[PDB]
């Protein structure tokens, strides 16, 4: 977009941290995916010293 | 040989129920006792001794309660009217034309049985000050205002219709809209341009109050 | 065109109202996740009282007034409790049909108001029950649908977006998206 | 000639019953998360423009960081119309709002 009454609005209204939550439930939809699931469970495990 | 006039009474004394619920729903003056009224009684009331319904005496006057007057200040007097004739032809409307306009009855019920002549149709506005408000009664047999979808309709008086408005900046048109001919409209008896109050429970918020016109 | 209004209504574009509130009780979807969750909120009081800041905004909004007409009518509907929905007397209408969710204090629904009750009289636990009202009941006005907002189109999307997920067949009644075109 | 001013006394007097006052107006106290993307946008866009800045800009070249920052201190000179929907508005200023 090209004037500041479009950049104010795709960083306040429209930007992805606002996005967090969806409008059907409440859910949040970001989160990690796929192997930083699988890493959590090896870093925050009680063998990682 | 009386499972049919054992059983015609059942759908009289259910229908007789319901318009003394309609009655006293439109605000006029009801006791408990009249309308909780057990089938035991309504037969030594109402029926012959040859154990058919007659329906002469079921006819009655309706008047408004004193909080009513307050409320709507024009509200005459009401008179329930049943007929004994299965197909209601063109000279018994005339009967209950002229002893609505004789009389000075405001409104007038006409409970019917099978139908009205088209004929006898055109006598429903022929008196311009007063109503007449026709009911098939098989159509009175629930009373549909006790069923668990349809919530509490109140109608507004216009004290209270002109606040309505007032607060949100509305046109009369610009509301949600209920027919002439809702069966919740045709009981509580509503006129155009008449408001009326639904409080209804929501899933998210429990109850919850809107507005719908009679237009 | 359906929008909300400043007057929290839900018009449409000519004006031609549709709602009168939200839902019920202007809530937005994405702000009502943790507003039940009484146990979290209680545990991290200190950390949602700053969030939530009620020191530089109470002179901004009526704090005395919905309170007194809320315990009118959650008293009033506690006598009424077992009388069908036709005999329910409607002499108090609900406080959030009377008051302005966003400007006075404790205009509640009332759904939210026993489940605020029941979490205060079920649980006894340096946090009064005063100022867990206050606060949940701050967080109840700071989680309200704003004004404007596009919600004829976000119905319309949280619609038929699942319903690019309702595709399949049978794993009688008439299934899925055929019903929905009906 | 005068037809003009027939015309004006009658677009300002209809102006005036549209402008409900100070003591008068029941909207939320609050910046409702699209006046504050839009003061933020129009202000910005207006100090792109050679306006005068109100606030010590510190080494920001970014016009839309300098008005996120007259914002915080309450010294953007704006003034919200809120129209209700038959035409009738309220005008909230910047500094009377909540912001979030």
């Amino acid at each position: 977009p090209q004037n500041e009454n479009a950049r104010a609005e795709a960083l306040n209204l429209a930007n992805t941290d606002s996005q967090y939550l969806t409008p059907t439930s409440g859910s949040p939809v970001r989160g990690l995916i796929q192997d930083h699931i699988s890493a959590g469970v090896w870093l925050t495990s009680k063998d990682s010293f | 040989m009386d499972q049919e006039n054992e059983r015609n009474i059942s759908r009289l004394w259910r229908a007789f129920r319901t318009v003394k619920e309609m009655v006293k729903d439109r605000g006029y003056f009801i006791t408990q006792e009249e309308v909780e009224l057990p089938l035991e009684d309504f037969k030594a009331k109402y029926c012959d001794s040859m154990g058919r319904p007659q329906r002469k005496m079921m006819s009655f006057q309706a008047n408004p309660t004193e909080e009513s007057i307050s409320k709507f200040p024009d509200m005459g007097s009401l008179w329930v009217e049943f007929c004994d004739e299965p197909s209601v032809g063109v000279k018994t409307m005339k009967t209950f034309v002229i002893h609505i306009q004789e009389k000075n009855f405001q409104t007038g019920i006409f409970v019917y049985q099978n139908n009205i002549t088209p004929s006898a149709m055109k006598l429903v506005p022929s008196i311009p000050p007063a109503t007449i408000e026709t009911f098939n009664e098989a159509a009175l047999v629930v009373n549909i205002t006790h069923h668990e979808l349809v919530p509490k309709h109140i109608r507004l008086s216009s004290d209270e219709k002109r606040e309505l408005l007032k607060r949100y900046r509305l046109k009369e048109s610009q509301l949600p809209r209920i027919q002439r001919a809702d069966p919740v409209a045709l009981y509580l008896g509503l006129k155009r341009g008449e408001v009326v109050k639904i409080i209804r429970k929501s899933e998210t918020s429990g109850r919850y109050a809107s507005y719908r016109i009679c237009m | 065109g359906v929008h909300v209004s400043y007057d929290n209504s839900i018009r449409d574009a000519d004006g031609t109202l549709v709602q009168f509130m939200y839902g019920g009780d202007a809530i937005d979807i994405t702000k009502e996740s943790h507003m039940t969750q009484f146990e979290f909120c209680l545990d991290n009081y200190y950390a949602l009282l700053k969030k939530y800041n009620p020191s530089a905004l109470i002179e901004h909004l009526d704090v005395e007034s919905a309170l007194k007409y809320s315990k009118k009518t959650l008293k009033y509907r506690k006598k009424h409790s077992k009388e069908p929905h036709y005999k329910q007397s409607v002499k108090y209408d609900p406080v959030l049909a009377k008051y302005n969710p966003a400007k006075y204090l404790g205009s509640v629904s009332e759904n939210f108001q026993d489940k605020l009750e029941s979490f205060l009289d079920k649980n006894s636990k340096g946090v009064n029950e005063k100022k867990f009202r206050a606060l949940m009941q701050l967080k109840y006005m700071r989680s309200l649908i704003n004004p404007g907002e596009a919600v004829g189109i976000i119905a319309s999307q949280s619609v038929g977006e699942p319903s690019t997920q309702m595709t399949l067949n049978t794993f009688n009644v008439t299934l899925g998206i055929p019903r929905l075109r009906e | 000639p005068e037809d003009f001013q027939q015309h004006e006394q009658i677009r300002r007097k209809t102006l005036k019953e549209k402008a409900i006052p100070k003591d008068q107006r029941a909207t939320t106290p609050y910046m409702t998360k699209y006046e504050r993307a839009r003061i933020l946008g129009t202000r910005a866009l207006q100090i792109s423009m050679n306006a005068p800045v109100f606030v010590d800009l510190e080494g920001e070249t970014d016009p839309l960081r300098i008005a996120m920052k007259e914002l915080a201190e309450k010294k953007i000179p704006l003034v919200i119309r809120r129209y209700l929907p038959d035409g009738s508005f309220e005008d909230w200023s910047v500094e009377e709002l909540i912001v979030d």
